[PDB]
RNA sequence: UAGCUAGUAGGUGGGGUAACGGCUCACCUAGGCGACGAUCCCUAGCUGGUCUGAGAGGAUGACCAGCCACACUGGAACUGAGACACGGUCCAGACUCCUACGGGAGGCAGCAGUGGGGAAUAUUGCACAAUGGGCGCAAGCCUGAUGCAGCCAUGCCGCGUGUAUGAAGAAGGCCUUCGGGUUGUAAAGUACUUUCAGCGGGGAGGAAGGGAGUAAAGUUAAUACCUUUGCUCAUUGACGUUACCCGCAGAAGAAGCACCGGCUAACUCCGUGCCAGCAGCCGCGGUAAUACGGAGGGUGCAAGCGUUAAUCGGAAUUACUGGGCGUAAAGCGCACGCAGGCGGUUUGUUAAGUCAGAUGUGAAAUCCCCGGGCUCAACCUGGGAACUGCAUCUGAUACUGGCAA
């Protein structure tokens, strides 16, 4: 299959694009504590179906603008 | 061009050559794709002096690799067994 | 101490700077010895301690102790400063290498001879 | 790079016969052993803990004629080898070629054996070895060459080989003047009075 | 500097002149094309496109335009005429 | 508030051994009965008994060999502030094998010997020495 | 250093590139980044690794190897498969040089080498014999890559300065309670040995190829030519009076440096008298100083030995492993509370953390292990282990998390 990620929409307001925060949960190298850690990504969506506060899966593609090398596959869990 | 060639690694007045597969425009003792055998011109009169992986050499010559005069001489020395 | 508090702000021991700003941390430097002095020590000791004041080659003007019994330094006398504190004098941080550029070896010495710049007597 | 001095002085600071002048006569008789290692040698030392460890290391080096960087390298090799580091260290000191030439009775002392080894009078396995610290493997044959065979020294040395205890890990045979280092010496096969834990602890501080 | 770098200097000057001329003729033919598309002319621009096609393919083969660029031009211009016709 | 009931259990057993207490009661859970079954199995407690219906109460009958107490030192390793997950190679032995370390592995709550024999590591709960 | 950003963030369309892309332009939207530290400032080539450490870490990134960047300084492109080009072009600038005064020329951070700077760092060497590179069908030409040689104890490793005997316990030195003690089997005497250096002979190996004739096969119309394989014949070594071997003469050419109050192994006498001076810390020296200076004696290391600079250790004195906070430094004056951290108990599902296995990768060298070659060692080297990681797939579901009750 394809490698994909899941994350939540952190903001919405851009012209056929979105930005998604990813939560990786990584152990501290010295201290041995599992710490949450984000990764904000500029993600493309044609016809901008996902709004703010959603949860969306996301795959990597060719560059579509500056940063923006990521595009959604499936919007889940939109509940407001 | 990729070349199966020798690369000098022993001490002073005592060379040990390792036969590698390098992009030919690298340095001699520099970057190689894979090493594929060795050649000690002394070693002693014991057992080997030279072993050399003929399957990988045949693979690279199948790919288009060239072979220097020493490596050709060593393949002409270790023909199939001797 | 709580592991969260160290994730927020890690441990940090200070730098523990150098006693000898002979800059770059070079083993010796050379200087010009702007003047030559004798200086009285701190309280439990009493002597007159033979000490020069030196314009180094890196710009720093530092004062420097002169080891051994009797020297031949006078005011221009390019010397090779070494590094090493004399605790008994307030503010000398360096020594002069005896047996170096314009600093002769100690006259009539026989033991610990290498650290005073004196050659082996022929016998 | 080797000692070159008064030998019985070294044997007198340690308080113990270091076998440094084995030679012609019997037990010392002209050493003044125990009495005075220098001018204030009549004084008892009241030796420290560093002093007993140090003095044990010096006993062993002054026996086998090794200096400090070489000894220290033997300690590193004995440390990395599997087993008991004291026993490994004595096994490394006993495989030295000048020592094996001394044990076989070819030299009267270890310095005389070291000069036989040094002056190309000794072959191992039919090849001449010039080096005092060659490490003799088990099942080796070490012998004297045709030059420096039937020279007086070695004969006299074999004469005083019978006065000693005939080590178990050798084939001493003096007829042909050749020997076989058969196995590594067990710790229980040598000397019984050196305390190698003291030199392990000396280097491990 | 005194070498066979003098020969590469003079050859690279000569080839600079040759390539500049051929590159300039190629660019003028492409300007003919989408300068005919500036006005709403279908068959005039098709005539100009047929006039530029062999020279852009040819300068691709000669080695000074690196054929993907060749392709782009004709591709873009084809789009323009079927945006127009 | 109570945020580590396992360390609370081990606290009950340390302070029961330290006070020559005959038996120790506490609120019960699946993990505490799993650990308690490991402790009875390895011989550090005498018995356990879970009673109650709507509020279960685990009860550990403690052991005392001589006048001295059997559970010499029980420590909590994987606390909630910092959890400790060891592999089958990193999996420690306590008092050089004379003292078990209760590891929660995917197959269940085991000891260090039993889970190193089972070929799988996990979350190391407590050292019992 | 708390706000930064207007081609800025995104969209549509045109152009551009080998290729996606605000890469560029026109228009539209008003975004984007930021306390998980943006922006600004100081410093810095990065890594495999190296040093230290029991380890976790800490410092560092000389040689060797991978990647990047630069080529007097600032900018630009041209040629080309590849450069915005170290020994190419163009412009400008600073410096240096030539000039007929109109103008020209140059770029060692290639190898040697100079001047300067500095505590400090090397020859204006030999060869393309090997290995590699460029060109060439090849012969061969070029190669300051490379192989070697020169200088330097800069390091690591090896060997030597002899060995045995030798009491009149010589003389002389130093101490002495003047009995002696110690230097000291030390020296001398006597008997042996020749490593290495010195002198003279012998002499591997790095040499595989290449050239010239044949013979066979292939191809072909051809028993030519060419290719391949055998065979024969001369040859190809900078190092290099090589490594190594043998012979000669004679112990003959070959031992210093620091320290001796405690820490810290090793003690007395004499000179000096708060001086001269010593010192890493404690501190010695103001008349009998085991601490200063000398001597005798000893101790430690040894072709080295000390000092200085720098790093880690010791330092559990930044404590993750692995510390503390009533009085030693340390509990906010007290609360409320957002973000954050943590979260009782039962069942079901998931399987993100966690665990197990597999696959791909984690360059080679280095460290480690078992072997092999240099007389050994350092050194070189064969195979493994390791690279504690990351990604993907397959499972397990106890604990943690998500979801539902």
């Amino acid at each position: 299959k394809i490698r994909t990620l899941q994350g939540r929409v952190v903001s919405d307001k851009m012209e056929k694009s979105i930005v998604v925060a990813i939560e990786r949960f990584v152990k501290h190298p010295i201290y041995g504590k599992f710490i949450k850690r984000t990764t904000k990504l500029h993600v493309h969506d044609e016809n901008n179906e996902c709004g703010i506060g959603d949860v969306v899966e996301i795959r990597e593609c060719r560059p579509l603008s500056k940063t923006k090398s990521w595009t959604l596959v499936r919007v889940v869990e939109k509940a407001v | 061009m990729v070349t199966i060639r020798l690369a000098r690694h022993g001490a002073k007045k005592r060379p040990f050559y390792q036969v590698v597969v390098a992009d030919s425009r690298n340095a001699r003792n520099g970057r190689f794709i894979e090493r594929v055998g060795f050649f000690n011109p002394i070693a002693s009169e014991k057992e080997e002096g030279t072993r050399l992986d003929l399957d990988r050499i045949a693979h690279w010559v199948g790919q288009g690799a060239t072979i220097s005069d020493r490596v050709a001489a060593l393949i002409k020395e270790v023909n199939k067994a001797a | 101490a709580t592991v969260n508090q160290l994730v927020r702000k890690p441990r940090a021991r200070k730098v523990a700077k150098s006693n000898v700003p002979a800059l770059e941390a070079c083993p010796q430097k050379r200087g010009v010895c702007t003047r030559v002095y004798t200086t009285t020590p701190k309280k439990p000791n009493s002597a007159l301690r033979k000490v020069c004041r030196v314009r180094l080659t890196n710009g720093f003007e530092v004062t420097s102790y002169i080891g051994g019994e009797g020297h031949n330094l006078q005011e221009h006398s390019v010397i090779l400063i070494r590094g090493g504190r004399v605790k008994d004098l307030p503010g000398v941080r360096y020594h002069t290498v005896r047996g170096a550029l314009d600093c002769s070896g100690v006259k009539d010495r026989k033991q610990a001879r290498s650290k005073y710049g004196v050659k082996r007597p022929k016998a | 790079a080797r000692y070159l001095g008064p030998k019985l002085k070294l044997s007198r600071r340690e308080g113990t016969d270091l076998f440094l002048k084995s030679g012609v006569r019997a037990i010392d008789t002209k050493c003044k052993i125990e009495q005075a290692p220098g001018q204030h040698g009549a004084r008892k030392p009241r030796l420290s803990d560093y002093g007993v460890q140090l003095r044990e290391k010096q006993k062993v080096r002054r026996i086998y004629g090794v200096l400090e960087r070489q000894f220290r390298n033997y300690y590193k090799e004995a440390a990395r080898l599997k087993g008991n580091t004291g026993e490994n260290l004595l096994a490394l000191l006993e495989g030295r070629l000048d020592n094996v030439v001394y044990r076989m009775g070819f030299g009267a002392t270890r310095a005389e054996a070291r000069q036989l080894v040094s002056h190309k009078a000794i072959m191992v396995n039919g090849r001449v070895v010039n080096i005092a610290s060659y490490q003799v493997s088990p099942n080796d044959v070490v012998s004297i060459r045709e030059k420096a065979k039937k020279q007086s020294r070695v004969k006299a040395a074999l004469e005083l080989a019978e006065q000693r205890e005939k080590p178990t890990w050798l084939e001493v045979d003096a007829g042909k003047m050749e020997g076989t280092f058969k196995r590594k010496p067990e710790r229980s096969d040598l000397s019984a009075d050196i305390n190698e834990h003291l030199i392990v602890e000396l280097y491990s501080k | 500097n005194i070498k066979s770098a003098k020969k590469r200097a003079i050859q690279s000057e000569k080839a600079r002149k040759h390539n500049a001329s051929r590159r300039s003729m190629m660019r003028t033919f492409i300007k003919k094309v989408y300068a005919a598309i500036e006005a709403g002319d279908k068959a005039a621009a098709q005539k100009a496109f047929n006039e530029m096609q062999p020279i852009v393919d040819r300068q691709a083969a000669k080695g000074l335009i690196h054929k993907n660029k060749a392709a782009r031009h004709k591709a873009n211009l084809t789009a323009q005429i079927n945006k127009l016709a | 508030s109570m945020q580590d009931p396992i360390a609370d259990m081990l606290t009950r057993i340390r302070n029961g051994q330290a006070a020559n207490k005959a038996a120790v009661t506490m609120p019960s859970s699946k993990l505490k009965v799993a650990i308690a079954n490991v402790l009875k199995e390895e011989g550090f407690i005498e018995d356990f008994k879970v009673e109650g219906d709507t509020k279960p109460e685990l009860e550990l009958t403690l052991k005392y060999f001589q006048g001295k107490a059997v559970v010499e030192s029980i420590q909590r390793v994987s606390r909630p502030g910092l959890r400790i997950y060891k592999r089958k190679d990193e999996l420690p032995k306590v008092m050089a094998g004379l003292g078990i370390a209760v590891v929660s592995t995917s197959k269940g709550v085991m000891t260090d010997r039993a889970a190193r024999q089972a070929g799988l590591g996990g979350e190391i709960i407590c050292y019992v020495a």
